[PDB]
């Protein structure tokens, strides 16, 4: 039961809001712009902090993260032990200082969105035994991808399995 | 032996942050340097260790068991708060053969000054006595490092989803915790290894957890149960 993503509008209580667009220093170009319709390199500055985008709307700020598989081992779930420091400061260190750098976690909420799943999947549990509860990761691919494919077959097996599970039964 | 799915594997160790903040770069480098050389008797993969990478190859550049000035180049020391960081592999890229890496961080935060060893799952593969071998490696950090507070080797599966008390740590399988505990209070299976004024190792039996099975699920709950009863089991943000 994949958390379901919702969709993003466009730009240009929640704090946020007092940062503005900076300038950081193409695959990965591509998705990010698909999970945060953000021009350009233009990024969210904000508590000191870069956000690769921001749901005013929705208070919640954003993060994009691709082309990270070839950093596991996709079978046993697991990071290539020659990755693990890469891992480390890429996607696990940024995404403490993240959760920590939210005041009002009732309205501020953050969100991982990964294009690959084996790395959504290691990212989301190694995101619970930190204590990130104000963090929230997702496996929101860009269509037009291997991904896309079986993200869209898999809600599609989920239907089935509960078409099957729902009529014969009280839930 | 080795398998084709396994269990991944968290062992971990934390250490008091403030005491271990003030050494300076040369005082880590001898405790890490120690650490090796009380892993390398106990497996073949675990004599040599190479640095990080971008790639596989880059990885296997520097060997700072062969070349030991190199150690000094794998430390980190930040700025504003002085916090060391040092990433190691030991050189084997399949788990299933032993790949193992070394993470060890100390930036002054409870939660971020600790040691640990990813998918300690690898080391089950490569162990005959899984039970012997992983309690020569906590009294290898307990002798190397005094500031240690804690240690556990638990399963993944078991630590993130199943465990008692999830605003807390636990015991895991294997666990160090840094009081004199009594036989007494724990099951029949859970024996424990008195360190000299330092603390307890629990052992949970001596077959290697399972997640699957009630005979091993109830004897560590029990047990972090005990633990929390007499207020020894931290949270888990400190």
């Amino acid at each position: 039961l994949p958390r379901m993503g919702p969709r993003l509008p466009f730009e240009l209580e929640c704090p946020p809001s007092r940062g503005e667009m900076a300038i950081a220093n193409d695959l990965s170009a591509r998705y990010q712009q698909w999970v945060t319709n953000f021009p350009f390199p233009h990024e969210w500055f904000w508590s000191g902090t870069w956000w690769d985008g921001f749901d005013e709307p929705r208070c919640t700020l954003l993060e994009a993260k691709a082309n990270y598989a070839f950093l596991f081992v996709p079978l046993l779930g697991v990071p290539r032990p020659w990755a693990r420091a890469k891992v480390k400061s890429d996607l696990l260190q940024k995404a403490e200082v993240h959760s920590d750098k939210a005041r009002p976690t009732p309205p501020v909420f953050v969100e991982w969105h990964f294009l690959q799943r084996i790395v959504y999947e290691y990212c989301a549990a190694e995101y619970l035994r930190m204590g990130l509860a104000n963090l929230k990761a997702f496996w929101n691919p860009m269509p037009g991808t291997d991904e896309h494919d079986d993200y869209q077959e898999t809600r599609a097996k989920e239907q089935e399995e509960m078409k099957r599970f729902c009529e014969e039964n009280p839930g | 032996t080795d398998a084709k799915a396994f269990r991944r594997y968290i062992f971990e160790l934390y250490f008091d942050p403030a005491r271990l903040l003030e050494l300076d770069d040369d005082q880590h480098l001898q405790r890490i340097e120690r650490f090796l050389d009380a892993l390398a008797p106990l497996h073949p993969v675990l004599e040599n260790w190479y640095l990080c990478g971008d790639s596989l190859r880059d990885a296997l550049s520097h060997n700072v068991t062969e070349h030991r000035q190199d150690l000094a180049k794998a430390l980190s020391r930040d700025r504003r708060t002085r916090a060391v960081e040092l990433v190691l592999w030991n050189g084997e890229e399949d788990p299933l053969k032993g790949g193992l890496s070394l993470d060890y961080e100390a930036s002054g935060r409870a939660v971020s000054s600790r040691l640990q060893l990813e998918d300690a799952g690898s080391l089950l593969q490569v162990f005959d006595a899984p039970a012997s071998s992983f309690v020569a490696i906590f009294l290898a950090v307990l002798e190397i490092w005094p500031e240690t507070t804690w240690g556990m080797l638990a399963p993944h599966a078991y630590f993130v989803h199943q465990r008692t008390f999830p605003d807390r740590r636990s015991i895991g399988w294997i666990g160090f915790c840094p009081h004199p505990l009594r036989a007494t209070d724990f099951p029949a299976a859970t024996e424990l290894v008195d360190i000299p004024g330092r603390g307890t190792l629990l052992l949970n039996g001596r077959e290697p957890m399972d997640e699957t099975r009630r005979e091993h699920f109830e004897r560590v709950g029990e047990a972090d149960i005990k633990l929390m009863e007499l207020g020894y089991l931290p949270p888990l943000r400190g």
